[PDB]
């Protein structure tokens, strides 16, 4: 189990670590969130109980070195930080533990949810979506825009998600137009799986990357990457049965996982009708289409 | 965006722009079978490719061999008329190229747009104007050919005739719309004032017949009164 220790509070600030969150009072003794699960990535964020605008935080492994949070009162913002000092790191840890100024990951046992939210999702893949390389975890905030959305200003504060576009020279052959349209299979399968992602694995990874960050941070252009990468699978007719299989998985938790009334903002009706109604698959989603039906039936 | 009654006069101005209509492109007739059954008998169509600027009709003959054992005619329609369009676009000097295509459907905007990826600077838009151009094929000349075709054929007409010797396009547009909107309201009554004084006849490489400018006025008064009367009878007012 790991620890991510806190220098302060100095600034009240309601605290999520996963799908679990904490309200921190302005000076409260706080030092920190210990027995973090190894062997997942995590995400810790923020909103300032003065600024419920920029919801931000940092994704992180626990495995890849010792990080701590520290409030920069020029900045404005909890910022993560690692110590590269072993024994410095250990010795604070051992003393807030001792004094009891820390709270616990409060997973329950029975619990998968977060592994189930975060199968596919790898440290490494994440640093380059947020190329920021001298850091060893990532930054992410509700105004962060895609490379995309920077096509249609600041390339370094940018998410690099992987260009979906289905009418484009990279998604339609020349001379299979209506084929290539109406049967995304050789975009998903050539272009996508085999030419960028490699395996179903990292292309899984990103939608469920993307997906995280539209329901912890409200990132708009991550909603959109999360619908066009369900969309693109939908709309193929040729789709490995796993595959399949598993996108059933990954959507039933990540409907599980939403906040009821966000639905409305967070949920594309357009994506949705056709994955589960219209396109090639409408008969492949049986556990989303089942809690899809009775969580937001007004939404279809 | 969309083309309307407020940005009407873009259309006579010096950028090169077609309006694509692809209402007559798949054409069947419903018939009973043997068995009592109902089945469809595809007829030759056409594409409806006009500047309306300069009148120059790019007719697309789709023969009927081009449905031969396809499934799904009227969405295969759309994306065949996108094909044609682009395969007429890059067959013309770059010059000729139009800057804007007005397709008269919201339905063709995604065929041709995908179909004409390679063109980025031509911008497809669509119209709320309720255009007649499903009528073209009440216009006797370009029905004929249609119908004699045996293959796939472009036909190049002038759907303005010689007018713009006399009148402008804005006027010639008008003047076609209001035949178009005629025929398409009332064929026979439309066609009955055309061609009901025989000493008006059509030249051989004319479409419609060799008005003086006081009988268009007369011709284009009739339409106006065929086409009142028709709306007063469909909504009984």
């Amino acid at each position: 189990m790991n620890t991510v220790p806190f220098t302060s509070a100095p600034i009240e600030v309601t605290i999520g670590i996963d799908q679990y969150s904490f309200n921190v009072k302005e000076n409260q003794p706080f030092h920190g969130i210990k027995d973090i699960p190894i062997g997942h990535v995590h995400v810790i964020h923020f909103q300032h109980a003065d600024n419920s605008s920029m919801r931000y935080g940092y994704w992180f492994d626990c495995r890849m070195g010792n990080f701590y949070i520290q409030y920069d009162p020029k900045d404005g913002l909890y910022k993560m930080m690692e110590e590269r000092d072993g024994a410095k790191f250990e010795n604070i840890v051992h003393n807030f533990k001792e004094r009891q100024m820390m709270v616990s990951y409060p997973k329950i046992d029975e619990d998968d949810t977060w592994y189930n939210l975060t199968e596919f999702v790898q440290m490494d893949k994440i640093r380059k979506i947020v190329r920021k390389d001298e850091n060893q975890f990532s930054y992410v905030d509700s105004s962060m825009t895609t490379v995309q959305e920077n096509e249609l200003s600041d390339p370094a504060h940018s998410l690099n998600y992987t260009v979906i576009n289905f009418k484009s020279r990279e998604a339609i052959r020349p001379g299979h137009e209506m084929e290539d349209f109406l049967d995304k299979s050789y975009y998903l399968n050539t272009v996508m799986l085999q030419g960028i992602f490699k395996n179903s694995s990292n292309y899984f990874g990103e939608l469920q990357f993307a997906f995280l960050n539209a329901m912890f941070f409200g990132n708009y252009g991550s909603s959109l990457q999360w619908h066009a990468m369900i969309e693109l699978i939908c709309s193929s007719a040729t789709v490995p049965k796993h595959m399949l299989d598993k996108l059933d998985e990954i959507l039933y938790y990540q409907i599980k996982t939403l906040p009821e009334q966000y639905s409305d903002i967070l949920l594309n009706e357009r994506v949705w009708n056709i994955c589960l109604y219209s396109s090639f698959q409408k008969n492949s989603l049986h556990n989303t289409e089942k809690i899809m039906e009775n969580k937001y039936p007004e939404l279809l | 965006g969309a083309m309307n009654s407020s940005n009407y006069a873009e259309l006579f101005n010096n950028d090169i722009k077609l309006f694509v209509d692809d209402t007559n492109v798949y054409r069947v007739t419903v018939h009973k079978t043997f068995e009592g059954n109902v089945a469809t008998k595809a007829i030759n169509g056409c594409i409806f490719t006009l500047n309306p600027k300069t009148g120059h009709l790019f007719l697309k003959i789709i023969h009927t061999s081009v449905w031969a054992g396809q499934k799904r005619l009227s969405q295969l329609a759309k994306w065949k008329t996108a094909e044609e369009v682009s395969a007429l676009v890059r067959s013309l000097p770059k010059e000729e190229q139009p800057k804007q295509i007005i397709v008269t459907r919201k339905a063709m905007l995604d065929p041709l747009e995908v179909h004409m990826l390679d063109f980025p600077n031509i911008a497809i838009r669509p119209t709320e104007l309720r255009l007649p151009f499903s009528a073209a094929m009440s216009i006797d000349k370009l029905s004929d050919v249609v119908m004699k075709a045996t293959e796939p054929q472009m036909v190049l007409f002038n759907i303005y005739d010689d007018w713009l010797d006399r009148i402008s396009s804005y006027t010639a547009f008008s003047r076609l719309t209001l035949l178009l909107r005629a025929l398409k309201t009332n064929e026979e009554s439309a066609k009955m004032i055309l061609l009901s004084d025989p000493t008006i006849t059509i030249k051989s490489y004319h479409l419609w017949p060799s008005f003086t400018d006081e009988q268009w006025i007369t011709i284009e008064s009739q339409m106006r009164d065929l086409i009142l009367t028709e709306y007063g009878r469909k909504y009984n007012v």
